[PDB]
């Protein structure tokens, strides 16, 4: 109901925030309801006024302090179906020249690539996490989709891949930066309740996430 | 200063009020009649507004007879509705008698503002009196502690006789002459720690009133609280020193920090308080340097937040099982704001948290536990009475680090 | 479907999959694994394996019965309860995980929900025991120190501005001198526990070490399965490590009767031990229903004995029913160590008058059951294994004097003096 | 059924007051909590002391609980054909 | 000195 | 389940300095060849090979607590080790939670003069306590001492079971 | 003796300040000095030296001396 004039509403709750007995020698909280009838409030104002975005801006602080796929198949298939070491070692290290070549061929390979980022013995699983991150250095949509694998090498009962998740932590959290605050908390609780000490890599990853946060 | 300054002019609309109202001579205004304003069983608001806001008019000599009328009804004025103009006004008329006649007027609103109890409850409190013990102007009707008008009043009758009390104590170790001055220095320190200990305790939010705190009655008494403190820290800082080492509760400590501005001087004494025997010491210099770090971001600010990381450190080496938990589950959200304040301290803060939280789940495999946090290792991030206290301690290490994350990212 | 699991698992694991959908596929695959262990033509066709792929993913199902979702960890507990373990063996950090979650989520829904929320837990720790004899130690010493600990002793009846106002209260100098501590102390820390819930929490912990406990695999249609006494000599063992855990005594034959002065502090702490626990006393009765187990408990017998000695010592009063606890203690220590076959019958049956009696002579024939137990003493190698039931056996004839030559004698003593109420009770102490 | 018919002749209904029968119904909740075949808790639930004490509101709740325990599942195996 | 905030011009003489 | 192979795999995760996987693997072997420690560990699978190296890999863990424990582990108490890591101020172990696991008094002497001479009154009480238990006499007729050392070899090695898996 | 006295300190490390402990010879000057006053009986230690000032410990005699017939 249009019952009040809203510019005398609005100076009012104004200067009740603002009483001079509140601040001497040095922030009001309201529900949700509250705070929906303040904002038409605000713009009903706007309107009355419109009969431009100053007085909008003007009451905005107190709004403010009430709130090809085809030639890349046999790599596909020599990937997934390849039961030695050496097997997946070759075809990892044949991706990773065209991928310095042609980066964009990754995409094909993300899965696959999940899959053989918790491996069992090192090599493999070291060239997994680098063409990956080459991956992800591209797009950073497929930053979300490495996080489950991500989160499982970070958990994982191998030493190793905890190890190698750990070692490539702060790229991943400098990529992902949406999922952040619960990769480092694993990151942590990993470092905390296992015998690790993942504080120089959460340290590094906290500190450049702070520098594009302060941006 | 306060009693005196406002003497001085400002533009001449009080002197011009007062010949174009006061000549109206309506001389119905008296003691008497404001006295029978008072005392009517179905008060009335409007017949004192009408006096008062008369009297306002008067100047300071010829208010004089207005003086017991005026302090004598001033119980009256805590009575559960009685109007903040009313209140307002009084606290005017009653600094504008404090320019004439204050070494009465202390004494009459001291016993004007007893709890009155009994008939009297020493209604015979004398200037000696005061002057002996001032903490006696803080044994008020204890309502005034939510009236800002009056605690404005008994703020200056506070003020005043911690003054007078070292002139007090001064002549009485003369006159008694016929060391004792290290005795009186030491009295006057621990009597101005005790009011400020008790002002203190006045701005806590008492459990009574705990089950909007920016438009309450309580911001603004915290508020003139904060301004009493502030004017003594700045008349005496071994005062704040003392104080600080005496400790008040933590929850005071955002207000006192952001409300007094003189509480920068404390990183100064910051190392020293870091520095004592008792843990509860360690405790508040930790928790201070917490809000101080936040409110002013020094050189000098990071080196003593470098030092309680430090002492920190060194403490989780020293201190027992139950000795660690006392000390950091108070201490650990200190952390947070230490991270906040200074980013250069990741590096520090993260090495100790990783310190703790590795020790503290080393006590909780020692024992059998009800929970077992060793296999929650693999927990999401929760939202934000009877256990353990190891559990409880790695519980919040992992909220300590969750909110320095949280704010890091942010 | 591993490649299926993993992936849940590790989306389950992440942020990803909000609990909702996590407790739904947890309890459709609890659902799937039970329709191939009911095996018909269905399973058989699909020839799908899924509790054989879903065993591989044990160690991330067993963190999940600690989720702090309910539906969750009941999904878990549902599965895991019913979800094959590796065909090769048990991880010993895998079956001692599994273990631990077993176990706290046993004493969780059993705070919770009660005896009807614990069978799952129930059937999972079931399984886990009958893995290897490891894992029968890991379940039932896990169990009962967590039946034992501080927390989750309630479910089975286990006990358990200074200034401002201080200016407002006061040549007028205060009247007292200081204060003595920290002023008065919190009154108590009272509280009531319904004792039907506590009995039946009860009867859910010792029902689940009995299963435990039992031997698996008709026997007539009265018979039961006999206890293992591995099983209960490792109830035995924990038990004395969680009440008296120095065992500077821990020999199992007995010392003189004056040794009970040497010890009292340690007796003392046994004996208020078990007033707090009453949980003791069923766990020593279920350690007694196997014969040579309560031969390991011998120092909790001893140190209760003595604590139990010292009070009717102390005892002015003219009969025993003022000391309630202490009567049905003495009671239902001389009851354990008859069942256990420490005692002959005869004098295993002493606690049915100690109602009737004054402390002194009470004190006397617990003297005389210190006195039998040094002169027999409860050693596993008295125990004759009789495999045509596969129950040891103690024959106290074989001993020499077992049945309570001289012991008997201050029993009778007792009877006689006491002829006029222990007449009609004569018949309980027979030679034979 | 021997425990059940010795349940039956150590009551005394209709004189056992609320603290027996009460003690007596959870006895009989809680030994049929811990059959691990569901036949034997028809063959408690079928008997009149198992009627007669409880409620008629929570012997439903507790034979639903008890058939939730080891449900049994059906599923179609054939792949799905839009002949 | 306590009247003066840390922030605060100094006072070259 | 196979101890001979638990640890092979933990002498390979300890020569690749994998301490903690080592130490897990240790420890999986042990509680294999006991149950769960409820048993005393074979001294053909905990040798002094094999507990110098878990002693070896929580002194670069810096448990150094748990290498003063794990000392007395040995046939002849390494008393050189236990002091030498005692005396280390950087620890992550829980230092005076794990006093009640040592059973030899001159390990204790040597924590209360170290607690003594950093003025850590405390800890130094604690061990004061350690020390003043009846029994752990050195005087005891040398089957409580046994019994002793055996119980507090099962309660550690269980806590370090809970720890590390 | 009297040419051996022993005070400690807790040492912090970086990763030439200490932390001072209880000292057995404390001596509390509490009338004398104001920091030595706990919190916790401020008002009542700070009314008893308003007492002593004005017009208007003792009794910890070491255990040997505080029966002392002859002296």
């Amino acid at each position: 109901e249009q019952r009040f004039d809203p510019s005398a509403s609005l100076d009012f709750l104004w200067a009740c925030i603002h009483v001079p007995r509140i601040w001497q020698g040095r922030v009001l909280r309201v529900q949700g309801p509250e705070l929906i009838s303040l904002v038409e409030l605000i713009l009903a104002e706007a309107e009355t006024r419109s009969q431009a975005c100053s007085l909008i801006q003007a009451r905005l602080p107190l709004l403010l302090s009430c709130c090809t796929a085809a030639e890349m198949a046999p790599y596909m298939k020599r990937l997934s179906r390849g039961q030695t070491v050496e097997d997946l070692l070759e075809v990892l290290s044949d991706i990773d020249e065209m991928s310095r070549r042609r980066p964009e061929i990754l995409s094909f390979f993300s899965t696959n690539l999940q899959r053989l980022m918790s491996s069992a013995e090192e090599c493999c699983r070291n060239l997994a996490f680098s063409l990956a991150l080459r991956s992800m250095q591209n797009s950073p949509s497929i930053a979300a989709a490495f996080l489950p694998t991500f989160m499982y090498c970070l958990g994982s009962q191998d030493f190793e891949v905890v190890q190698t998740a750990l070692r490539n932590l702060p790229e991943y959290a400098l990529l992902c930066q949406e999922h952040a605050a619960v990769l480092l908390h694993r990151a942590f609780l990993v470092g905390m309740y296992g015998q690790m000490d993942p504080s120089a890599q959460i340290s590094e990853a906290l500190r450049i996430l702070h520098m594009e946060a302060v941006m | 200063v306060d009693d005196w300054i406002c003497e001085e002019e400002i533009t001449g609309t009080d002197a011009l009020l007062r010949r174009m109202l006061l000549t109206n001579n309506a001389k119905n205004h008296s003691p008497k009649q404001l006295q029978e304003a008072f005392s009517a069983v179905p008060v009335n608001n409007t017949q004192v507004m009408q006096i008062i806001e008369h009297l306002t008019l008067l100047s300071a000599s010829e208010l004089i007879p207005y003086a017991e009328v005026l302090t004598s009804n001033m119980s009256q004025l805590l009575n559960s509705g009685v109007p903040r103009r009313i209140l307002q006004t009084v606290n005017k008329l009653w600094m504008v008698l404090n320019t004439v006649m204050p070494r009465r007027l202390w004494v009459m609103t001291v016993n004007a503002l007893q709890p009155s109890i009994k008939f009297v409850r020493q209604q015979k409190y004398t200037q000696n009196d005061l002057m002996i013990d001032p903490l006696i102007v803080l044994r008020c009707d204890q309502r005034v502690h939510r009236c800002p008008p009056l605690m404005d009043i008994t703020l200056h009758m506070l003020n005043g006789y911690l003054l007078a009390s070292k002139a007090y104590l001064s002549a009485h170790l003369k006159e008694t002459e016929q060391t004792r001055e290290e005795l009186k220095n030491a009295l006057l320190a621990a009597q101005d720690s005790a009011a400020v200990q008790i002002l203190l305790e006045i701005c806590l939010p008492t459990e009574e009133e705990k089950a909007d705190n920016l438009l309450c009655n309580l911001r603004e008494v915290q508020c003139l609280i904060c301004c009493l403190l502030h004017q003594m820290y700045i008349a005496d800082p071994n005062i704040a020193k003392l104080v600080h080492f005496q400790g008040y509760p933590c929850e005071l400590l955002p207000l006192t920090v952001a409300g007094i501005p003189s509480m920068h001087i404390c990183l100064d004494f910051i190392p020293e308080l870091i520095a004592q025997p008792e843990l509860e010491k360690q405790i508040f210099a930790i928790q201070l340097l917490s809000h101080l770090c936040i409110q002013y971001a020094l050189p000098k600010s990071l080196s003593v937040a470098r030092l309680a990381v430090n002492v920190m450190g060194t403490l989780l080496t020293v201190l027992t099982q139950a000795k660690r938990y006392a000390f950091f589950m108070p201490t650990l959200p200190s952390l947070v704001s230490f991270c906040r304040a200074f980013p250069p301290l990741y590096e520090d803060i993260m090495s100790l948290l990783i310190q703790i939280g590795q020790v503290c789940a080393s006590d909780v495999a020692t024992q059998t536990r009800d929970i077992d946090p060793i296999i929650t290792r693999l927990q999401q991030i929760k939202e934000k009475g009877s256990m353990d206290p190891d559990v409880q301690l790695c519980h919040c290490i992992e909220r300590t680090v969750i909110e320095i994350i949280n704010m890091s990212v942010s | 479907l591993p490649l299926a699991f993993r992936s849940c698992l590790a989306r389950v694991h992440a942020g990803t999959l909000q609990p909702p959908f996590t407790a739904r596929f947890l309890r459709n695959l609890a659902l799937l694994v039970g329709w191939e262990q009911q095996g018909g033509e269905g399973p058989a066709a699909l020839g799908a394996h899924f509790g054989e792929s879903a065993s591989a993913h044990l160690s991330d199902l067993a963190p999940l019965l600690l989720h702090p979702e309910e539906e969750v960890a009941e999904a878990a507990a549902s599965l895991l309860a019913i979800c094959p373990f590796p065909s090769e063996a048990l991880s010993p950090s895998q079956l001692l995980g599994l273990v631990r979650a077993g176990v706290h989520r046993f004493f969780a829904s059993l705070r919770l929900h009660g005896p009807p929320g614990v069978a799952s837990a129930c059937q999972l720790l079931t399984r886990l025991s009958q893995t290897s004899p490891a894992g029968l130690k890991a379940v039932l010493q896990l169990l009962v120190e967590g039946a034992l600990h501080r927390g989750n002793t309630e479910l089975f009846g286990g006990q358990v501005a200074s200034l401002l106002d201080t200016n407002r209260r006061h040549i007028w100098s205060v009247f007292h001198a200081g204060v003595i501590g920290r002023g008065l102390k919190p009154p108590k820390f009272v509280q009531s526990r319904n004792q039907q819930e506590v009995i039946y929490n009860t009867q859910s912990l010792l029902s689940l070490l009995v299963h435990c406990c039992s031997a698996p695999g008709c026997g007539e249609c009265w018979g039961a399965p006999i206890l293992s006494p591995e099983a209960a000599k490792a109830v035995a063992v924990t038990l004395v490590e969680s009440v008296c855990p120095d065992a500077a005594g821990a020999e199992l034959a007995w010392p003189p009767e004056e040794h009970a002065r040497a010890t009292v502090e340690r007796d003392l702490r046994i004996g208020r031990r078990f007033r707090e626990q009453p949980l003791l006393f069923e766990l020593l009765k279920l350690v007694a229903a196997a014969p040579p187990a309560l031969c390991y408990c011998s120092v909790l017998l001893r140190g209760l004995l003595a604590a139990l000695l010292g009070h009717w010592e102390a005892s002015r009063h003219p009969d025993t029913t003022h000391s309630p606890w202490h009567l049905e203690a003495s009671c239902t220590l001389v009851a354990v160590m008859a069942e256990g076959s420490l005692l002959p019958p005869a004098l295993g049956n002493m606690h049915e008058v100690f109602s009737q009696l004054a402390p002194f002579e009470v004190r006397l024939l617990l003297l005389s059951v210190w006195g039998f137990l040094r002169e027999h003493g409860p050693l596993p190698q008295k125990f004759i294994f009789q495999s045509e039931r596969g129950r040891f056996i103690r024959d106290f004839s074989r001993e020499g004097g077992g049945e309570g030559g001289p012991h008997l004698a201050v029993l009778h003593s007792v009877l006689h003096r006491n002829i006029d109420r222990l007449g009609l009770f004569s018949g309980r102490f027979q030679a034979p | 059924d021997f425990l059940l018919e010795v349940c039956s002749r150590s009551v005394n209904l209709e004189k056992a007051s609320e603290s027996l029968k009460g003690n007596m119904a959870a006895f009989l909740k809680n030994v049929c909590l811990g059959l691990e075949d569901l036949q034997y808790v028809f063959m408690i639930s079928s008997h009149e002391l198992f009627i007669t004490l409880l409620k008629d509101e929570e012997r439903k709740l507790l034979v639903d609980q008890m058939r939730k325990r080891s449900p049994r599942v059906n599923l179609c195996i054939k792949p799905v054909t839009s002949f | 000195s306590p009247s003066y905030s840390p922030t605060s011009p100094s006072y070259s003489p | 389940n196979n101890h001979s192979w638990l640890i092979i795999q933990a002498d390979i995760y300890f020569a690749t300095n994998q301490y903690s996987a080592a130490l897990h693997y240790y420890l999986q072997a042990g509680a294999v060849c006991s149950d769960f420690f409820n048993k005393a560990v074979p001294p053909d699978v905990y040798t002094d090979q094999v507990i110098k190296r878990m002693i070896k890999c929580c002194s670069l863990l810096n448990c150094h607590t748990q290498v003063a424990i794990l000392c007395q582990f040995l046939r002849e108490i390494d008393y050189k080790t236990a002091f030498k890591s005692l005396q280390e101020q950087n620890s992550h172990d829980a230092m005076d939670s794990y006093y009640d696991y040592i059973w030899d008094v001159t390990i204790l002497e040597y924590l209360t003069y170290l607690h003594h001479k950093r003025g850590e009154t405390d800890k130094r009480q604690i061990a004061i306590k350690a020390i003043g238990q009846t029994e752990l006499n050195a005087s005891n007729p040398e089957e409580v001492l046994q019994l002793a050392a055996q119980r507090r070899k099962k309660k550690f090695l269980q806590a370090m079971a809970k720890l590390y898996f | 003796g009297k040419k051996v006295v022993q005070e400690t300190g807790i040492k912090v490390r970086s990763r030439g300040f200490q932390v001072a402990l209880l000292n057995k010879d404390l001596k509390p000057q509490t009338f004398r000095n104001a920091y030595d006053i706990p919190r916790r009986n401020l008002l009542d230690h700070l009314t008893r030296m308003r007492s002593n000032l004005l017009k208007s410990q003792v009794h910890s005699v070491p255990i040997a001396q505080m029966g002392n017939y002859q002296e």
